[PDB]
């Protein structure tokens, strides 16, 4: 099987600057008929992939000319003259020279922007959930950058790691930030035995973690 | 305009078979190859095979031998892919794409079809409102939200005010636990507009033919 190797990530790129994504093939993709069976696809979060470059260096219809491709037949490069915020996503190289046709692992492009502290919001269980014996405490940590962050939950001052479910959004295609949701799910029984609930965030924009909390009463 | 319309999401039990469609329009159906690719949650792409409706020739990925077969109905300009002896390894999103011409890749793509292979039963979502509790949340902007819990299978569609409220919205990827999914969605709006201008989240779960609207009240 032909193996296409791509880095999983690229260094954060400054908006408006040039960027390059490379892909290496385990064997030449050049046909005896002179055709290079290499393509570049871009997949944005929650969308279908889009073709950017076909036959190594030909610009696909519907793709902006900010994108260009080149290569030696074995090593390939996708270039972006001026990176825009909406360009964030995963870029894949692919080949159909031989069966089975294969794809590279994809390279995620990330935009570099100014640091931004997360806006934290904590929410106690709703009356409706409690009625069913459940008690989920929700904490939103929105629009922060860089992506590196750590959330800690404390009940009555003691850390609680059990029953925590976290989810992250991809880099926003407009403001280039990241957002995160953390939910501590307890039973009503458990929830009612304690008083203070706290959501703590450790991010490079603050020496002390950003804290948000409430008291059941 | 070239369009490839794929059939809706599927929840099927392992050991059975499912057949998904790709209705094409906007061009001569019999003159271009249509291909199919597989994308598992959090993974890349896997090519399954291509089909040429004009003679009905197919090129397949032998890794799926005995698992997939491609067909085409010329009278309806529709391509089909049937997957058999299903297991959770087959749970993924399948896309169909048109090949622009002579080795010019997939220039047009369908919206994808989500297939979940599981023995688990379909369960509608419980939607709980998330309104500012005990701690005056900001003052220039205020964040509200909805917690969607205990549903199966994926996916659910979340909108606010039936789609008219879109800026400042963050709908997070669902997480699976104990055979049930949980998702959340937040929306940040101007403090001077709420609660005067109502905010309601709408959660649709086609699988269970259910949709629930929850208005967020102080
Ligand atoms: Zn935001
Ligand atoms: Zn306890």
């Amino acid at each position: 099987d032909i193996v296409l190797t791509q880095a999983a990530f690229s260094n954060p790129v400054t908006l408006g600057a040039s960027a390059s994504i490379s892909c290496r093939s385990s064997k030449s993709l050049l046909n005896s008929n002179g055709i290079i069976h290499m393509y570049w696809y871009l997949q944005k979060p929650g969308q279908s992939p889009q073709l950017l470059i076909y036959q190594m260096s030909k610009l696909a219809s519907g793709a902006p000319d900010r994108f260009s491709g080149s290569g030696s037949g074995t090593d390939f490069t996708l270039r972006i003259s001026r990176v825009e915020a909406e360009d964030v996503g995963v870029y894949y190289c692919a080949q159909n020279l031989e069966l089975p046709y294969t794809f590279g692992g994809g390279t995620k492009l990330e935009i570099k922007r100014a640091d931004a502290a997360p806006t934290v919001s904590i929410f106690p269980p709703s009356s409706e959930q409690l009625t069913s014996g459940g008690a989920s405490v929700v904490c939103f940590l929105n629009n922060f950058y860089p992506k590196d962050i750590n959330v800690k939950w404390k009940i009555d001052g003691s850390e609680r790691q059990n029953g925590v479910l976290n989810s992250w959004t991809d880099q926003d295609t407009k403001d280039s930030t990241y957002s995160m949701s953390s939910t501590l799910t307890l039973t009503k029984d458990e929830y009612e035995r304690h008083n203070s609930y706290t959501c703590e965030a450790t991010h490079k924009t603050s020496t002390s973690p950003i804290v948000k909390s409430f008291n059941r009463n | 305009e070239v369009q490839l319309e794929e059939s809706g999401p599927e929840l099927v039990r392992p050991g059975t078979s499912v057949k998904i469609s790709c209705k094409a329009s906007g061009y001569t159906f019999t003159n271009y190859w249509l291909g199919w690719v597989k994308q598992r949650p959090g993974h890349g792409f896997e090519w399954i095979g291509d089909i040429y409706p004009g003679g009905v020739y197919t090129t397949n990925n032998e890794k799926f031998r005995g698992k997939a077969i491609l067909t085409a109905d010329t009278s309806s300009s529709t391509a089909y892919m049937q997957l058999s002896s299903l297991t959770s390894e087959d749970s993924a999103v399948y896309f169909c794409a048109r090949a622009g011409g002579y080795y010019t890749g997939g220039d047009y793509w369908g919206q994808g079809t989500s297939v979940t292979v599981s023995s688990a039963k379909t369960t509608p979502p419980s939607v709980y409102p998330l309104a500012p509790g005990s701690a005056a949340q900001t003052n220039s902007m205020v964040t509200l939200g909805c917690l969607v819990k205990g549903y199966f299978p994926e996916p659910v569609t979340v909108t606010w005010n039936s789609g008219s409220l879109s800026s400042g919205v963050h709908t997070f990827p669902a997480v699976l636990q104990s055979d049930l999914y949980t998702l959340s969605s937040s929306v940040t709006v101007p403090s001077s507009t709420w609660p005067s201008e109502t905010v309601t989240c709408n959660v649709a779960h086609p699988a269970s033919s259910t949709k629930v609207d929850k208005k967020i009240v102080p």
